[PDB]
């Protein structure tokens, strides 16, 4: 429900496929994944003489 | 005395893996200085080894991501102390890197 | 950074204060066989022999000694 | 979420202070056991050993000095 | 810390009536470690160290002696 | 099937899978050396077989008795 | 000040001081036998300072290790 | 002196047994240090500090065990 707690959520990564899974909430599930994509980005690359 | 010398190596391995799959791959060999006779010098020799180790993976951008560890020489020998073999197999150095490229 | 105990560390000590020695006495010894009948050689030898042995009892003697300090401490916690 | 109290929250600031003792304990052990004459593999699995010796008795005993704490309150509610 | 008990007073005599002795062993073995072989420095080590043993184990001796002295007293309130 | 074992054996028998044929090396290098106990060819080899031996067999046992120490300390808490 | 000294550092100068300097005389033999090594009279110097020089050592060391050993035993009671 | 219990008498009883040992121990030290190899002096010094070694040893446990009685007594007077 709209009203859950937050410490409710469960994170369990899975490198077998580079993915992860997680239980909760579909507001929690869509707040998680916000959170994702706001958090993983490609580096850039540095090279030094 | 007068003296010129150039000398080249190229070497190449390669190692088949899948997606999120750690791999390595490992080698030695032997060489030896064919000076030859029976009054002959001692047949000296040279041992070059490589190790590799990485992890792949697939980005959606069609890129490829590899952690990677690389060890890469030959030998130390002292005893190959022979002044006659001026002809020496060539003294590669002994080197380490590691690191994540894209 | 890389997860290093106390002890780690004391034992760390030794190997960074013998800068070499490890390689040397190696080096040593694949010199001499090549041809022990030098008396040079094994004089040499013989030294960085004796040296490898005093490093490796000092620097067993005292891990033990800090351990068994540790462990009278932590008995006391009852 | 599994379920965890105090005593396995105490437990547990051990078992991820000491980030990578609980296998780098098993592969000295397993260098070890390829060629034990090595002084270089004895000489560190002996530091090895210690550290985890040490950190499974601090964390035992401090569990049992809570748990001793608690039952002393709990035995005032009557 | 600004909070001290009594317990940490008795703790801190030993800590201040040992004017540096912490330090003492600490550069005794820097010393040692670079020179494993040299008899001066091995008989200044076995000193410094073995000061350093009995200094901490009486240290924690005497605090488990007064933490029982009145851990028998509170006892009796009730 | 097969016997149970628990971990003290499972720590015991690692050493017993790293040193493959030890076991059989050190009975043959002393019966070929007792057939002709006068050759320095088999003497220097039986030295070092034997020494190999007894090396690993006393590591072992040391091992052995640290994890007994550390488990009797842990089971000791519970009362 | 002067840096601080227990007992056993104590019991331990006590020879440093005794032997008033022999850890220079060593010194000073072995850099005069090493000039001429072939001279009957440093060769006889030599060995008296160097068995000198032993047994300083063993005697210091020994007695550091009893008192260490006889305090342990009094410090181990208070419990 | 001007306060002494019953453990302090038991401990002084063995302080004035021994008349001297407290300072003969300490001149044949020094006796010795002055020239360490004289076989006499070694001979003279290892019997003085055998001596005194299992005074002190035989000194501490009876003090123990008088006090493991009387807490035994003490126990009973709730």
């Amino acid at each position: 429900k709209q009203n859950a707690a937050a410490g409710n959520i469960k994170i369990v990564a899975y490198p077998d496929t580079n993915s992860l899974l997680v239980k909760g909430t579909a507001e929690q599930v869509h707040f998680i994944e916000m959170l994702v994509k706001a958090l993983d980005v490609a580096k850039r690359h540095v090279e030094l003489s | 005395l007068e003296e010129k010398k150039q000398a080249t190596v190229v070497s190449r391995p390669v190692l088949l893996t899948q997606e999120n799959v750690p791999a390595i791959f490992d080698n030695n060999r032997t060489f030896y200085t064919k000076l030859i006779g029976e009054r002959n010098v001692a047949l000296e020799h040279v041992t070059y080894g490589t190790m590799i180790r990485v992890l792949p993976r697939f980005s959606a951008d069609g890129q490829i991501e590899m952690s990677l560890d690389i060890e890469d020489g030959n030998d130390k020998t002292p005893q190959s102390d022979t002044t006659t073999s001026v002809d020496a197999l060539p003294e590669v150095g002994r080197t380490l890197i590691s690191t994540i490229a894209r | 950074t890389p997860w290093s105990g106390y002890l780690d560390d004391v034992s760390a000590k030794f190997d960074t204060g013998v800068d070499n020695l490890q390689t040397q006495v190696t080096e040593a010894l694949d010199k001499l066989a090549a041809k022990p009948s030098d008396p040079a050689l094994l004089a040499a030898y013989q030294s960085k022999l004796s040296e490898y042995n005093l490093y490796r009892n000092a620097q067993s003697n005292t891990v033990k000694v800090f351990k068994d300090i540790d462990a009278a401490i932590i008995q006391n916690f009852r």
